[PDB]
């Protein structure tokens, strides 16, 4: 007794473990724990892979759960490492199953850079094993028939889902094996084959004729129409068309043996003889015709004794005229089976052991958040001290709010003595000059690090280029020169950062001495100071005049604004979002991930109190300094230019630049001396890799 | 930008 089963295909073993590990690293904090259990599992997939698929070997549900406990696997990791971005080089390589292509060969290989290629042959082979533990099961017992007509559904359902997945996945023309046709009819045949079974469990139990003849009249259907789909494309085995052949008249004589018993029943003898001869005809015919692939002799025996009673029966007593079978009704059909779907996990006792690892949809989706994070509150930040910077120098040009609290031309008026003050806590001039002092010094002791490192390089190149000048044979691999030119590449790119910071350097070096002989003055005792700003008359009438609480008030706002900057750039920078769940929702829920407009809604409700203010802060500007120079230009009209206080003048708006000064220089200096100090962590990581594959190679 | 912590940050 003789099913048809699919023989597995055969793979070439490749190494899953290590192009995996690159990426893995490349993605997390190397030497933490984000990483530990994300390399120990990409080798025990590896292990995986190979009891898998390996060797064609053991034949049981020992082995068929590896082969489903691996197809799991490896489509619970396709949501993971960028597979759907080639750049893995991870070459799965399968030959057909059957020999086959569409040219007079003997064999073909398909090799394919696709793990959607890796998960159909993985899925057939799963078929395919299932096809044939139940071809094996003994089926006179309950067990057996259960387990045959599992699997059976099993392979039909996982030779369609491969009909339904090949085309979308692999992104090339498929071996002839894994083909929408083949394995469309492969299919097919498990279906056929699972009703066979059925067949079979409902005439071991004894029951009815009416069910058994319905139940074989549907398998007869199911091999007919893989028959038909076998009849013009030879692309299975030679043996699978005649048994597909003998298998649908077998089940049509079935077929019309139970309906014929039916006839008896309720007395159409006519009938019954028709159908049995037709019975008798099938058999004969496959019994010569497929002698080879079946053995029929009990059910030609049985068939035999049915008609000769019944003609005896007949011909003596009943007397009952035999139709043509074009005049007998259809016998009707009763499935009993489906096509499993396939659904992850289809093995027992399934655990993603990279279930923890973040989906790269979410990866490319948070990184992308900051840059629009980023790009909102940097932009901010620098809106805002650019309008500082303008207003301060602005009223700089106007001698305010100097000029209004000026009750003489005799003492230091109270905001440059504030300012100054302020500038002599901080430290004064020394805190300035000490930066100024050790900025060549970090920009030296980058230079240091850089140089030591390229060349170390250097040496190591000097020396493997003459070993292999002199030990020709003794000494081959791949030159230093090849190995070294990705870190060579960093080399010359951090050289680039080194002069755009040393021009920078320039600009703070010209300022800073642009700028120091004021500054020392501003940092003198108040007296000391006092005596070095010349002395005028007051423009007297300036006693409370309109035009001077005006501006007053005016430049107490200015200030209120200038100082609730302070605190707006302080929560844009000392908030954020964690979106990570946000993202792992709308993937979940939904289909896919459209961070362009999930952030766009979420940078709205993190920031929008803030961006708002931001912008109603610049307008205020813009009002407040449009109606102050106009109201400052009036007041000027109010108080004559003469020498002596055109001299206190200028000194007193040299004063207040100079306090401009001194805070942005020691906040270019800080800047200066952070990203030297960042340059050096930077720095000291490449010096270690460059000593480490010195040590290595 | 001053000093440049755009192309520092990122390495």
């Amino acid at each position: 007794a003789t099913f048809i089963s699919v023989q597995l295909k055969k793979t070439s073993e490749v190494d899953l473990a290590k192009p995996l590990v690159k990426f893995i690293q490349q993605t997390y904090p190397s030497g933490g724990e984000e990483q530990a259990q994300y390399c120990r599992a990409a080798e025990e997939l590896s292990k995986l892979r190979r009891a898998a698929v390996g060797r064609p070997l053991d034949k049981h549900e020992g082995a068929l759960e590896t082969l489903l406990r691996y197809y799991d696997q490896i489509c619970s990791i396709e949501p993971k490492f960028p597979f759907s971005e080639n750049q893995i080089c991870l070459t799965f390589t399968w030959k057909d199953a059957f020999d086959k292509g569409s040219l007079f060969g003997g064999s073909v290989k398909l090799a394919l850079a696709s793990l959607g290629y890796e998960k159909s042959c993985v899925l057939f082979n799963c078929a395919a094993l299932a096809s044939q533990i139940a071809a094996e099961q003994n089926l006179d017992n309950d067990e057996g028939l259960k387990i045959a007509a599992k699997h059976y559904q099993f392979a039909s359902g996982a030779f369609l889902h491969i009909k339904e997945t090949v085309l979308s996945a692999l992104s090339r023309e498929p071996t002839v094996d894994i083909s929408p046709d083949t394995v469309g009819t492969l299919s097919l045949i498990m279906l056929a084959q699972a009703q066979e079974v059925f067949f079979l469990k409902a005439t071991r139990d004894k029951m009815k004729d009416a069910i058994i003849a319905k139940l074989a009249n549907q398998a007869a259907d199911y091999f007919g129409d893989a028959f038909k789909q076998c009849q013009y494309k030879d692309t299975l085995p030679k043996e699978v068309f005649p048994v597909l052949a003998a298998k649908h008249c077998i089940m049509q004589a079935n077929a019309e043996y139970h309906q014929s018993i039916l006839a008896k029943q309720q007395y159409y003898f006519g009938e019954e003889i028709a159908r049995l001869q037709h019975a008798a005809e099938l058999i004969k015919t496959v019994a010569s015709r497929y002698d080879e692939y079946v053995n029929v002799k009990d059910f030609s025996d049985k068939i035999n004794r049915a008609l000769a009673a019944a003609k005896k029966d007949n011909d003596f007593i009943y007397h009952d005229r035999v139709p043509d079978l074009k005049d007998l009704d259809p016998i009707g059909k009763a499935t009993l089976v489906k096509s499993t779907p396939v659904n992850v996990p289809i093995s027992q006792k399934f655990t993603d052991l990279f279930e923890k690892m973040v989906p790269v949809s979410v990866q490319q989706s948070l990184a992308a958040y900051n840059q629009r994070k980023a790009d909102l509150v940097n932009r901010s930040i620098a809106q805002m001290r650019e309008a500082t910077t303008l207003a301060n120098g602005v009223l700089a040009s106007l001698n305010l709010p100097a000029a209004i609290e000026d009750v003489s031309g005799d003492t230091v008026p109270q905001s440059i003595l504030t300012k100054s003050r302020s500038v002599i806590e901080q430290g004064g001039i020394q805190t300035v000059d000490q930066l100024i002092k050790e900025l060549p010094e970090l920009l030296q002791r980058n230079r240091e690090i850089l140089d030591e490192s390229l060349r170390l390089l250097d040496e190591e190149e000097a020396t493997d280029n003459d070993l292999r000048a002199k030990f020709k044979e003794r000494w081959q691999r791949t030159p230093s020169n090849e190995l070294y030119k990705p870190l060579r590449a960093e080399g010359t790119n951090f050289r680039t950062v080194l002069d755009k910071a040393v021009q920078a350097d320039g600009q703070v070096k010209e300022c800073y001495q642009s700028h120091r002989d004021t500054i020392v003055l501003l940092c003198k005792p108040e007296p000391e100071l006092n005596a070095a700003i010349p002395s005028a008359n007051p423009a007297k009438t300036m006693q409370g005049s309109e035009v001077v609480n005006v501006l007053k008030s005016l430049l107490s706002n200015l200030d209120e604004v200038k100082k609730e900057r302070e605190g707006l750039e302080n929560d844009l920078k000392s908030v954020n979002f964690d979106m990570t769940s946000k993202f792992l929702t709308a993937l979940a829920q939904d289909g896919v991930i459209n961070e362009e407009a999930l952030s766009v809604t979420e940078l709205d409700r993190v920031y929008g109190g803030l961006t708002t203010k931001v912008q109603e802060s610049l307008k205020k500007q813009e009002g407040l300094l449009k109606n102050i120079q106009v109201s400052h230009q009036e007041f000027s009209k109010m108080k004559q230019s003469n020498n002596e206080a055109n001299l206190r003048e200028e000194v007193l708006k040299n004063l207040a630049t100079a306090y401009d000064n001194f805070v942005e220089l020691v906040a270019n200096l800080k800047e200066g001396t952070k990203f030297y100090n960042e340059l050096t962590e930077i720095l000291v990581r490449f010096q270690n890799k460059c000593s480490d594959i010195v040590f290595a190679r | 930008e001053l000093y440049p912590l755009t192309s520092l940050r990122s390495l």
